[PDB]
């Protein structure tokens, strides 16, 4: 489990940039999608082109889910129920997926805020990250 | 792997302006911090007990900038990658035993901090072609395998 | 990758007496029933509702049987594993996307398939030839990414 | 997580191997270093040579803490908690090796007790190792 200084650290990341999540994760979206274009198979049903609405609005939901997350970092897995079905049991997302868009979402947030992303603070982020895709794929283990 | 002139500018221009040294160091310090089993490599290096010990570490911080300088011989090589790491390989998997799965890590690293050091000048297009970068670089590592 | 006699000897010996059959449909009904997420590349071979249905499906069966044929092409060429699969390398990566990750699964799977059948005969030196074997492919396979 | 059905599973198994496991230990052992001759770097304190006491011995060691992580398959990371710490903050043992041995531990499973491993034991089996894994690896995150 994440340490009480890693949640520390993840509360004090979305409580300075939590108004921009939803903008951030549009980003991060856009940024698995053009990096790594294996992932856009998982959404043959969407509009994949470039700067879409519907890329938008979804990375804004993945955003408002690490945004619960972080809210209720105690129990992660209560808070991310029904989204943890979905993603094992609906979806079956390869698991190696999820490292993928946790680390769009660091790219993202050291573009943005630099000095906010200290070798402290990356350790926190990732290891949250991680926590969050492991919860969404939990029924594989 | 094949290079588009998009792909080959992404990739040189970056280089050209990345500071080597502070960026080198940056990545290897985060990679022994986030990754911490990756210590266990470097215990000559002395003091890695706390991410400041780390992070001021001289052999760290020296080590850094050997290892971007190396991402660097990539860069001016690109379609010649697999030679340019072949002796690298040798060290890195028949002496120091270092899994693969390391070098994806680094390669993961060094993309974030590019990101920092570039901001929004490092589009996903750039990403895209950092990541794929980093990718053959450790696939060119991970050769005296399969 | 070099192969000695040894290790060709220890490869050949066990492939000489491989059910490609019934070594296929054990080791695609693992895969789908140890690694679930398989599942969304077989959406056509009907039912994969649970692990009894998955052992019972002909469609896995059949498409298991394929892919030991397959890994006995290997088999027969081991210099050549390259070549082999390319054309199958272009089928996995460009047109299906399965990530690199699942052949290393699969090769695991097909290991303790090999392992169940052969018992004694399993040595950890053959374990190891194999599991070379089964890695050497898996590169192949990956061949059209990195 | 483990179901109910994969306990079983697991405690069968090791119900089935019973006195042998400090064997099966040493054998999982054996073909770990031989298969990842990589692995052979954490033990350079050890005799490694063909048929080595030393090798056999710590085998033991390893399959003494597999049977108790069985018997205490409810909570796996009370069990072995201190030996998450030997692993990860003493001897830095790499993520990656853990799913080498556990695949070697089953590979020992199979080359002895072939009927038992079917398909779905398998599955509770390898459920089972990734768990001692992920334990071990608990201070990496
Ligand atoms: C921690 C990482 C992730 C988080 C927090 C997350 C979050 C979410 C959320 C909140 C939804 C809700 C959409 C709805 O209710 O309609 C969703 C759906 C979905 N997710 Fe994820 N996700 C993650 C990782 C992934 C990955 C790695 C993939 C595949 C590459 C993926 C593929 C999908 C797909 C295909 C949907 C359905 C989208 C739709 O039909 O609207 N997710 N995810
Ligand atoms: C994947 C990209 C990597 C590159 C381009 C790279 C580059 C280098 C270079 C240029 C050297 C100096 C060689 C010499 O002095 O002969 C070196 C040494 C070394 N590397 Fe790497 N490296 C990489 C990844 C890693 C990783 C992931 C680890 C461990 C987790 C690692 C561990 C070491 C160690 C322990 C040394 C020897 C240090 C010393 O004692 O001087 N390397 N590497
Ligand atoms: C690494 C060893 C593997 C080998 C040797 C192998 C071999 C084959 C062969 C021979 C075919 C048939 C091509 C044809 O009929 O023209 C095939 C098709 C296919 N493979 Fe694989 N495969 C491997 C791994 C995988 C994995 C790991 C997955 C997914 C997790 C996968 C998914 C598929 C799918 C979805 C098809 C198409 C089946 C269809 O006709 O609908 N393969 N493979
Ligand atoms: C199934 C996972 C594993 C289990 C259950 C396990 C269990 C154990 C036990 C019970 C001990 C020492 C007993 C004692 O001091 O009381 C030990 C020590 C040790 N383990 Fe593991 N281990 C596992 C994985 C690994 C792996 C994957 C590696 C490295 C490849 C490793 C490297 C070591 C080393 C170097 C020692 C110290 C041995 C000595 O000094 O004699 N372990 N492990």
């Amino acid at each position: 489990v994440l340490s009480a200084n890693d949640k520390s650290n993840v509360k004090a990341v979305f409580a300075k940039i939590g108004g921009q999540a939803g903008d951030l994760g549009g980003e991060a979206l856009e940024r698995l999608f053009i990096t790594y274009p294996q992932t856009k198979t998982y959404f043959p049903h969407f509009d994949l082109s470039h700067g879409s609405a519907q890329i938008k609005g979804h990375g804004k939901k993945v955003a408002e889910a690490l945004v619960e997350a972080a809210n209720h970092i105690d129990d992660i897995a209560g808070a991310l129920s029904k989204l943890s079905d979905l993603h094992a049991q609906k979806l079956r997302v390869d698991p190696v997926n999820f490292k993928l868009l946790g680390h769009c979402f660091l790219v993202v947030v050291a573009v943005h805020f630099p000095s906010l992303l200290t070798p402290e603070v990356h350790a926190s982020l990732d290891k949250f990250v991680l926590a969050v895709g492991t919860v969404l794929t939990a029924k594989y283990r | 792997v094949h290079w588009s002139a998009e792909e080959k500018q992404l990739i040189t221009s970056i280089w050209g302006k990345v500071n080597v040294a502070d960026c080198g160091a940056e990545a290897l310090a985060r990679l022994l911090i986030v990754y911490p089993w990756t210590q266990r490599f470097f215990s000559s290096f002395g003091n890695l007990s706390s991410a400041t010990a780390i992070s001021g570490n001289p052999n760290v911080k020296a080590h850094g900038k050997k290892v971007l300088t190396s991402f660097g011989d990539a860069v001016k090589n690109l379609d010649n990658i697999k030679g340019t790491f072949a002796q690298l390989s040798e060290l890195h998997c028949d002496k120091l035993h270092v899994d693969p799965e390391n070098f994806r890590l680094l390669g993961d690293i060094l993309v974030i901090i590019l990101a920092a050091h570039f901001g929004k000048d490092f589009t996903p297009e750039c990403q895209a072609a950092w990541q794929k970068l980093v990718r053959v670089v450790a696939h060119a590592l991970a050769r005296k395998y399969h």
